[PDB]
């Protein structure tokens, strides 16, 4: 004996259908960058080695139907095998979360590159003296970059005077002019 | 038996003009150019020597080196397809005749191609991909007489050094085998030999 | 040897750079995800020009032809 | 200048207050002295993308937002430092967006398309010695 | 291996404090096998079982480690040789019990020590495939046989650090290269069919 | 001990060309050529001649670079086989004539091998097949006088530096080790065990 196979949501047929909306929205939160659901809530529904495939099979479905901009009728036709409440649940999740999923995909298209800026921070400080000169009073900016490369996040730091920061901003303003012709 | 065929229909029109430039050559000039081109192809990394030969050839005839480069490029198009396909000399000859090289000159080029082709075929097979090619092996056969844990031991061992080409660079791989492992290793690699000597 | 886990692509235009106001050239960018020995998975990305894609795509059509008549 | 004089006077009185306290061994520092003497851990600025309710929401998107399935916005991040960094960068982007030609834009997109068509339209040792001498 | 001392033998007297002969037997067996880090873990195990002080337990594990490996290093083949190591003042029933335990394990100890010698990285597994190459980007057709050799190799984990202790390398051989190394390895086989070298 | 009577030096097309060239090679220069190669032979990272010296050899012989290179490789292979077998002089003479080498070249080999070969065989015997060697030993002796946690010390300290050659990388790594007096005597006792193990072999 073995379960059915077909639309990869065949593993959802094991759920009690009243749990449907909770799990599917929480998987979408994980797609978009929040926490995924925890197995402890569903350990009676799937095996621990099976649960890992439930998450993957659901995430692929939502990504695929949004990326292809499918019509609602073509989505219904893919859901024909599911329980009617699971069919209705999934259609509602699409309508409510379509625009949020689409933004997650756009973020993932930027990752088709060798390195990405993950986060930044900055500090302004005043240097009051040094071993070279006692009446130094030089403003400096420290810019901290977190760059994701080869699946690891690397910290960089860059220090700028008033004039270096002016050249930086003047260059990024030229880039922004081009961005705003496209955006 | 044999059948005449061209390499392919997409060919630059300039190639036909270059064959007309070979028609302008004297037979002694054409034959010298044939041998110069094959002298490169028999040593195909000696590009500097070929360029020196082209300079001498250009200076001897007093022909523009740019026009000579055209002739060289136009000629090379036929062997590249021919060697990849493994075309016959007569097929190469008919193609050169279609390009407009005179049938005698195309005959000499196809015959010198014919002689060189077994040499060039062996070269081409060498270029084909290999994954982590073994290029050298060194070995040491010995006995462990004593250790820090036991005064007396008496354990036979084999050490191998494998030198492995990994694209642009080489690596050394060090492996120690016990006595039972050595015979198991040698027994397997003799099976390899046997199946490399028979198929189907 | 290595095995492909996934293949992804994007098509884009390079529009402008600080040295060249009108770049305006298209590219194809490919991401390969490969599994190593013991299943360690890693990604590699590279750009192609549009002529390079046409060649890359053309050669895979040769592989598919020989692999049937092998 | 009066404003810079006030700054330097504030700077100097901070250095006094720090010089006035001795160095304490790291295993004895209470949390105040951990901050002054550098044995506390700072946490990096890391921002996560939030979901916020939209008042103009109607239909099925509103039915989601009106329900426990959309968590209260700051509680969507487990850690308070990431929670702070997330709200800060979310609000920063809103200011950039709201603070920012159709013929010029259509013209540019048509210029980009012609370049794509024009680009495609080009389709239109003793071991080696022993081998060399006796096994090659 | 350095000789034992009266301080070590006094630690062995802690075995009189120990709860059972098999507890002694356990401590003997584990102290031979245990690393220094294992000895920290085993020290906690010893304190928990014996409830003696950590000093007594640590010195006892040190004394057994030193005693057992001294016998294994020398390979003392009889009780009489082992008994000579013990001082005359030692508790004779415990001294006789230790001799019995040492006799049983000593055969196993030399076998276990002989496996864990230092070496270059060891061969763990060997696999091979023979293919015939049929075509390439540059030759339309071919018929060249090739061997891919796959080896799985392990290094002492103390030398690896961050890296995994075991790795795999593929190596490709033509028959020309294969024949060359079959000669090289055959030499060693001929000189052992009669049990000593040529 | 015994050495096989079969062909130590073996026929091949490249060998047959080289044999004709070596018979042609100037007998007045050939002994000097041989001794340089034999002295170098144990070195894998080093050529027997520079390209400038190979140009001088080309100008003397009137060989091409590839022909001279083949000859140098052929001579190396002949001498490599002589080391591996540890061939006796008279046996070497016969093998050279068996590849149809001319008498003066064969005699020139036998003379050059006779003195220099035995040193070369010993130099090969000391070769190591390992990724790392111990290369250098060095030490410094110090007297501790004080530190931030104790005054009035008088403790001898030794620092040992071991220079380890990593021939995979052609880089030497310097390892520094501290010893107290008790620690250095413990180390000495282990070296004394290694020496007794070594002395058991003789």
């Amino acid at each position: 004996m073995e379960p059915e196979e077909g639309t990869p949501l065949w593993r959802l047929q094991k759920l009690p259908a009243e749990l449907g909306p909770q799990l599917l929205h929480k998987i979408i939160d994980g797609i978009c960058g929040r926490a995924y659901p925890v197995y402890q809530d569903y350990h009676t529904v799937w095996e621990s080695e099976e649960w890992m495939h439930v998450l993957e099979d659901i995430a692929k479905f939502f990504k695929a139907i949004v990326g292809k901009n499918l019509p609602d009728e073509e989505i219904f036709q893919q859901l024909n095998q599911l329980n009617s409440l699971h069919q209705e649940t999934i259609m509602k999740c699409v309508k409510s979360r379509k625009d949020e999923i689409k933004q997650a995909l756009s973020r993932e298209i930027v990752a088709i590159s060798s390195a990405q800026l993950q986060d930044f921070d900055w500090q302004v400080k005043l240097a009051l003296s040094s071993d070279k000169i006692a009446a130094l009073r030089m403003p400096l900016l420290s810019l901290h970059l977190d760059v994701k490369e080869n699946g690891e996040v690397k910290p960089y730091s860059i220090e700028m005077s008033r004039e270096e920061l002016q050249n930086l901003i003047q260059s990024l303003e030229a880039a922004n002019k081009v961005v705003l012709q496209l955006k | 038996m044999g059948r005449l065929h061209c390499t392919e229909d997409p060919v630059p029109e300039a190639v036909g003009g270059d064959m007309q430039q070979l028609n302008q050559l004297g037979a002694q000039q054409f034959s010298a150019l044939t041998e110069v081109l094959f002298h490169f192809l028999t040593e195909p990394k000696e590009v500097e020597r070929f360029l020196a030969q082209l300079s001498e050839f250009a200076t001897t005839n007093q022909i523009s080196l740019g026009s000579l480069r055209s002739i060289v490029k136009s000629l090379l198009l036929v062997p590249n397809g021919a060697l990849k396909k493994s075309l016959t000399a007569k097929q190469v000859q008919a193609d050169f005749i279609t390009l407009g090289l005179s049938e005698e000159k195309a005959t000499y080029f196809s015959e010198k191609w014919k002689q060189n082709a077994p040499t060039l075929a062996r070269w081409a097979i060498g270029q084909t991909l290999m994954i982590n090619q073994l290029i050298d092996m060194e070995w040491k056969f010995g006995v462990t007489s004593g250790s820090s844990e036991l005064e007396k031991v008496g354990s036979i061992f084999l050490q191998l050094k494998l030198v492995v080409k990994k694209g642009n660079q080489t690596e050394n791989v060090y492996i120690e085998l016990t006595l039972p492992q050595f015979y198991s290793f040698l027994h397997e690699m003799e099976r390899v030999r046997t199946s490399m000597e028979c198929f189907c | 040897t290595n095995q492909l886990v996934d293949f992804q692509w994007k098509l884009g235009m390079a529009v402008s750079s600080d040295t060249c106001r009108s770049l305006k050239y298209p590219y194809v960018a490919v991401m390969l995800k490969v599994a190593d020995h013991s299943g360690q998975v890693k990604t590699k990305c590279f750009e192609m020009t549009i002529p390079q894609f046409q060649n890359f795509y053309r050669q895979f059509k040769e592989i598919a032809a020989v692999i049937e008549t092998v | 200048a009066g404003d810079s004089a006030i700054l330097l006077r504030a700077i100097g009185s901070q250095i006094r207050d720090q010089l006035a306290l001795p160095w304490v061994p790291p295993h004895l520092r209470t949390p105040k002295l951990q901050h002054l003497q550098g044995s506390a851990l700072q946490k990096p600025f890391h921002a996560s993308r939030l979901v916020v309710p939209e008042l103009s929401s109607r239909g099925e998107p509103r039915e989601f937002q009106a329900s426990p399935l959309l968590l209260p916005v700051p509680t969507q991040v487990p850690q308070p430092v990431g929670r702070v960094a997330s709200l800060l960068e979310h609000h920063a982007l809103q200011l950039c967006q709201q603070t920012g030609t159709r013929a010029q834009r259509q013209r540019l997109q048509k210029q980009l398309t012609e370049h794509l068509r024009q680009s495609w339209g080009l389709l239109g040792s003793r071991f080696t010695h022993s081998e060399k001498f006796t096994f090659h | 291996m350095a000789a034992l001392t009266a301080e070590h033998f006094a630690a062995l007297q802690s075995l009189l404090k120990a709860s059972s002969k098999d507890v002694v037997r356990q401590l003997c067996q584990e102290s031979f096998s245990s690393s220094a880090l294992g000895l920290k873990k085993l020290l906690d195990v010893t304190c928990s079982s014996l409830s003696v002080t950590q000093e007594e337990a640590e010195e006892l594990l040190q004394a057994l480690h030193r005693l057992t490996r001294l016998v294994a290093f020398r390979d003392l083949s009889s009780a009489e040789a082992i008994l000579a190591l013990f001082p005359e003042n030692f508790h004779q029933n415990l001294k006789n019990l230790l001799t019995k335990i040492i006799l049983e394990h000593v055969s196993t100890w030399r076998t276990e020590a002989q496996a864990n010698q230092i070496s270059l990285p060891r061969l763990v597994d060997l696999d091979w495939r023979v293919d015939i190459k049929t075509s390439s980007d540059s030759i339309s057709r071919m018929a060249v046989p090739t061997c891919l050799l796959q080896m799985k190799i392990q290094e002492d984990p103390s030398l690896c650090g961050d890296k995994p202790s075991i790795s795999a390398v593929t190596v490709e051989l033509s028959k020309e290269t294969l024949d060359t190394m079959l000669d090289g390895l055959g030499r060693i086989r001929d000189q052992l069919s009669a049990v000593a070298s040529k | 001990m015994a050495v096989p009577a079969a062909l130590i030096l073996r026929e091949s097309p490249s060998m047959k060309k080289a044999v004709s060239l070596i018979n042609a090679i100037d007998t007045g220069r050939f002994p000097r050529l041989l001794t340089r190669i034999l002295q170098k032979l144990h070195l894998k990272a080093e050529s027997s001649f520079s390209e400038e010296e190979e140009e001088k050899l080309q100008a003397a012989f009137s060989l091409e670079k590839q022909d001279l290179h083949l000859v140098l490789e052929t001579i190396s292979f002949i001498l490599e086989q002589a080391v591996y077998h540890n061939v006796k002089p008279a046996a070497l003479q016969q093998q050279l004539e068996n590849i149809h080498l001319r008498q003066d070249k064969a005699e020139a080999f036998v003379n050059t091998w006779s003195s220099m070969g035995q040193e070369t065989v010993e130099k090969f015997r000391q070769r190591i097949l390992a990724p790392c060697k111990l290369e250098t030993v060095g030490w410094q002796l110090n007297l501790q006088m004080a530190h931030s946690a104790q005054a009035k010390l008088k403790s001898p300290q030794a620092v040992l530096q071991l220079g380890v050659n990593n021939e995979d990388s052609k880089s030497l790594e310097k390892v520094l080790v501290e010893f107290s007096h008790k620690e250095l005597f413990d180390f000495y006792n282990k070296l004394e065990t290694i020496q007794a193990q070594l002395d058991s072999l003789t």
